[PDB]
RNA sequence: AAGACGAUCGAACUCGGUCGUUUAGAGGAAGUAAAAGUCGUAACAAGGUUUCCGUAGGUGAACCUGCGGAAGGAUCAUUA
RNA sequence: UAUCAACUUUCGAUGGUAGGUCCGUCGCCUACCAUGGUGACCACGGGUGACGGGGAAUCAGGGUUCGAUUCCGGAGAGGGAGCCUGAGAAACGGCUACCACAUCCAAGGAAGGCAGCAGGCGCGCAAAUUACCCAUUUCCGACACGGAGAGGUAGUGACGAAAAAUAACAAUGAAUUGGAAUGAGUGCAUCCCAAACCCAUGGGCGAGGACCCAUUGGAGGGCAAGUCUGGUGCCAGCAGCCGCGGUAAUUCCAGCUCCAAUAGCGUAUGCUAACGUUGCUGCAGUUAAAAAGCUCGUAGUUGGAUCUCUACUUUGAAAAAAUUAGAGUGUUCAAGGCAGGGCCCCCCAUUGAAUACCCCAGCUAGGAAUAAUGGAAUAGGACCCCGGGGCCAUGAUCGAGAGGGACGGCCGGGGGCAUUCGUAUUGCGCCGCUAGAGGUGAAAUUCUUGGACCGGCGCAAGACGGACCGGAGCGAAAGCGUUUGCCAAGAACGUUUUCAUUAAUCAAGAACGAAAGUCGGAGGUUCGAAGACGAUCAGAUACCGUCGUAGUUCCGACCGUAAACGAUGCCGACCCGCGAUCCGGCGGCGUUUGACCCGCCGGGCAGCGUUGCGGGAAACCACGAGUCUCUGGGCUCCGGGGGGAGUAUGGUUGCAAAGCUGAAACUUAAAGGAAUUGACGGAAGGGCACCACCAGGAGUG
């Protein structure tokens, strides 16, 4: 059990500090890993250049083709697979364009039936993808 | 889930017992966990005691008995219908069947 | 079975040391 | 329970409430001290002296007939041994076990008991050094202990 | 071994109370226990008790009135100031209307209300309600 | 005033050592995902050889076998 | 942060002495000596997307996180180093060098430092005018006068915070009607302000779809809000999660409608509460992730009762403001400000511009409970007398249903050594008879007229210790069963014996530790990994059978692993009942030559009734898994969704096999615990029909 001694503040402080590393949520934010492997490097959004136009298939029991894009970031040159959210917005995307990608819902976790996509496109050609979908800023 | 309070054997305050071997399969089973069955039967079955009595050279000769100590493992004791499964509450009865 | 998965890992990391000790 | 073994047995003495000598005990304080001195000279530990006085002389408690305990009576006169009786018997046992352990080499039970006894020797001697009963340089050596018993 | 004999005293009382007993025997006697049982008795939680005095630690036999819900100790025995006393009342006492926290101050072993009137703090022994 | 023997502070360069962090690699060997493929049926009903555990060997594969142990067994019980 | 356990000390590390040097103290430095100094209470080394603090965010209480940022202190002006002047600098809007970078050039040379205010480039998800004035705030100077990108005022600005329009009021059954009401805006005066700008005060324009139009996300559930309509048809797409789309979609694409907040709102990533899923308050470890195999052992933590009935606690002193809390006060209210109120050239309201908090440590004055600690024991100990005397009640708390030790009679498959015996098993010898014998579901391999199997006689070898043998004993566990002897040890009980707290649990350490395995010898009966062969099968390197190597046994030395299990750490307290059992002790009435019978006490292995006074998700638990929201006896180890994975790497140990220590990228929405119902079983028991069978009749194919 616990040591309730009046001079056990050192034993309690050392035990609690060590057991916090067995927490998955704590060891992820207080280590070099999970941040060096993070392509964004701890940022909210990121800009990149579109390399290809790949379509990943949704996992079971779903059946569809997710319109994704192979993007290479600028600040570190890493290759990520963003997601073009809305309907037909992949046509607004052209290869070798400047797109502002961001996270996808869950932090560093694949959202929905998409196999390994954990990012999504926010802007393209320095204009927002949402305005292109609503008939504004025709680009 | 724990099926038996005695863990299917009779060992209280010990760490290891001498393992004995079964009779019809020769499997190493602990001495306390084995299902023992002391069968005491005459050498001559009831179908031939009369024929031996007529062929006996004595006047009053009691036929001997055959003392056989049988040790059955749990697998063979159930297969040979020596023991059977019982209800969850009927398992606690330790009195042998009359 | 779980005891054979442990037996494979023992035989897997045993040959890993062979191909690692031979390169030194 | 015990210190180096399991068991919660309570087998000890139960001293009475009356801290007074009975009326049928005519031995005065001087007579009891003379009996202790005669028994202490012939090599009887304070534990053994109190047993004889209790079972043959009716002295239920030497602490009641006199004003001091048996060891303090010997310490005042100067008949107390160099090392205490309890520490002497622990070393006596360790030498007997070690002498048995050097002949019988593969008795892991005796080797296990030798660690238990030597652990009690070091903690009992540590208490005596704090009470200044033993010199600070005192140390139990497994080789030179046989000459102390 | 037997440490904090006050805990073994209040645990024996709390158990014997829930069993419906009328008298409980406490094996080790102490002045800290008597000062604790006196505060519980002055507020009408326990009756009279005879301090059985043998030539040893001594035993106590306490009468029970059926009015006690639970009596316990605070094992680390923290140092309670006059400002932090309000925090201990909310956590330990089941209501602001009854229940007491027996403290140990320089003026003697007493409850928390008397420590407020005498304007003094100290260490905390336990509670009863 | 230039200039110069010398002692101290000491930048900097070069070549070693050490520490920390990115990265290429024939070939080798795993994990995971997609598993809508092939072979067998190891496990779950005594899963058709009860399951398992430690150790060791063997075998296309799951696995098989020897030794001791466990019931989380398929027996809380078998009669002088 | 231990995957950093020893570090410092030739070449100053710790100290001593003499001196040098400095404004002055000092290994600050030099010279001679000393061998020290720090560390498990974490030194040293490494990491920091570390300037410290006043503070900030969020909070029921505790806490968690943040603090480059206007206040204080420190540090640096591209990187280091050196110096000049001066009261003050190791200054860079001073200087001299080298390094990097860079400017002009008649190619000889010269010159440079925006982490100052604007501005440019680069970098990025990410951050404003190459503006005005020294009028306010203050500073500097020979000075009332000069200067100040310090500062102030505008510009940019949805970082945010406060106030607050987008209508109000009446008849008639609505882009119907009707007159009223001030703003937005727009100019013109005044005010404002160094000039301007903004606000405010007026008057002139200024609303009827008061066209002077409110967006941003949703409408299956969580979660307030459509069985609407059209389109698409597992496509396109939606969806944080569960899911939706498979031609009649409340979830997609749109129309209409509705809901929520509102000049805002959605999203992404951090952070806090949610989270009692890091649990000091306040979590768990039988079966869901979990107590080391076991014991010993120092640091550490925690320690019985007992005497007048320096930690703690209280007070005071001291403390930068701002911030926070908070008193007063109608900036039109408010965020805020520290000002301003009342009377006919003043006066009154001492006009106000409070007060609280400021951990810990240090300082001060009280209290004396609780927790440590010291005092007289080989006394010259305290007081006197005045080296000898006098004197004190002359000075030792209790022995714990704490512990150690002793002693007494016992008890036990406890351990070591030696000895004895027992039948079996295999082999061998002789004799008898005889042709099969072995084995299997059935057979075969194998062994057989050179005599197998079977009977009798007795010889050798190595294992093993059946039955008795038990929900019995002992041991710290692993483990332990023939007789007898020897050696040492142990629990319990008994005691009016002794010591007098010596204790409990315990990091890094240490002993022991089944089976298998490794090394060197001895041995090798049975069994038997591997292997060979004979079956079985679609195949069968398996299950079955016949032979059989390493092993299995002993000695010495390693490995330190198990479903090492009660899947339940150790010590202590309280807490139900009953009948047995083993050991010691006590008492009682007989029977039998100690045995047996009936109770009591202590300890131990367990059981039943508890329908458990209680606990828990059940199952189940009185060797507690009870006395935890009415949450606190002490302590150690240890768990944090499932996989990757006990894997990679590093350290360490080992002859090796491997042990201990031990991640991450990535992947996943479940995995799992207990119980219920049903289905199923080459599981058991009990029953029923020719759409089943036995015995048969007709056939059919
Ligand atoms: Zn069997």
């Amino acid at each position: 059990g616990k040591c309730r001694g009046l001079r056990t503040a050192r034993k309690l402080r050392n035990h609690r500090r060590e057991q916090k590393w067995h927490d998955k949520q704590y060891k992820k934010a207080h280590l070099g890993t999970a941040l060096k492997a993070n392509p964004f490097g701890g940022a909210s959004h990121a800009k990149g250049i579109v390399l290809e136009k790949v379509g990943v298939e949704a996992k079971q029991p779903n059946s569809a083709i997710r319109k994704c894009v192979r993007v290479q970031l600028i600040k570190n040159g890493k290759k990520i697979t963003a997601f073009v959210p809305n309907d037909g917005c992949l046509n607004f995307i052209e290869e070798n364009d400047e797109v502002l990608v961001a996270g996808f819902g869950r932090k560093g976790h694949a959202v929905g039936d998409i196999p390994g996509v954990r990012f999504k496109v926010v802007k393209v050609a320095n204009v927002s993808l949402l305005a292109l979908y609503k008939g504004k800023k025709e680009r | 889930t724990k099926k038996r309070r005695n863990n299917g054997r009779a060992k209280k305050g010990r760490g290891h017992v001498q393992p004995i071997r079964c009779t019809n399969c020769a499997r190493c089973v602990p001495k306390d966990k084995a299902i023992k069955k002391f069968v005491i039967r005459n050498i001559v079955e009831a179908a031939a005691v009369r024929d031996i009595s007529e062929a006996s050279v004595f006047d009053s000769y009691v036929l001997p008995k055959l003392y056989v100590k049988l040790h059955y493992c749990v697998s063979c004791a159930i297969h040979s219908k020596v023991v059977r499964n019982r209800s969850r509450e009927a398992r606690k009865d330790r009195t042998p069947p009359p | 079975r779980a005891k054979w998965r442990k037996k494979r890992m023992r035989r897997l990391k045993r040959k890993r040391r062979k191909m690692r000790q031979r390169s030194k | 329970g015990r210190m180096h073994a399991p068991g919660k047995g309570l087998s000890q003495s139960a001293l009475p409430y009356r801290r007074s000598v009975p009326t049928w005990l005519k031995l005065t304080s001087d007579d009891v001290k003379e009996q202790i001195f005669k028994l202490a000279k012939k090599g009887l530990t304070p534990s053994q002296i109190g047993v004889i006085l209790r079972d043959s002389h009716g002295v239920a408690q030497v602490r009641f007939v006199t004003g001091n305990k048996i060891l303090r009576i010997l310490k005042s006169k100067g008949l107390a041994p160099d090392l205490p009786e309890d520490l002497y018997h622990l070393i006596k046992k360790a030498v007997a076990v070690r002498k048995h352990l050097e002949r019988n080499r593969k008795d892991k039970d005796a080797k296990f008991r030798l660690i238990l006894v030597e652990s009690r020797i070091h903690r009992l001697a540590r208490y005596y050094k704090t009470r200044r009963v033993l010199a600070p340089n005192w140390k139990y050596e497994s080789s030179t202990a046989s000459a102390l018993v | 071994v037997r440490m904090n004999v006050l805990a073994d005293a209040l645990k024996s009382i709390n158990n014997a109370e829930k069993r419906g007993k009328r008298q409980v025997l406490l094996r080790p006697c102490s002045k800290v226990i008597v000062r604790f049982l006196t505060v519980m008795m002055k507020h009408g939680y326990i009756g009279e008790f005879e301090i059985i005095d043998d030539h040893r630690a001594g035993k106590i036999v306490v009468n029970l009135t059926g009015r006690l819900n639970k009596c316990g100790v605070i094992s680390p025995r923290f140092d309670v100031q006059l400002k932090d006393l309000e925090k201990w009342q909310n956590n330990l006492l089941p209501s602001r209307q009854f229940g007491f926290i027996v403290l140990t101050t320089s003026a003697g072993i007493m409850d928390h209300e008397e420590a407020r009137r005498k304007h003094t703090g100290g260490k905390i022994l336990g509670f009863f309600f």
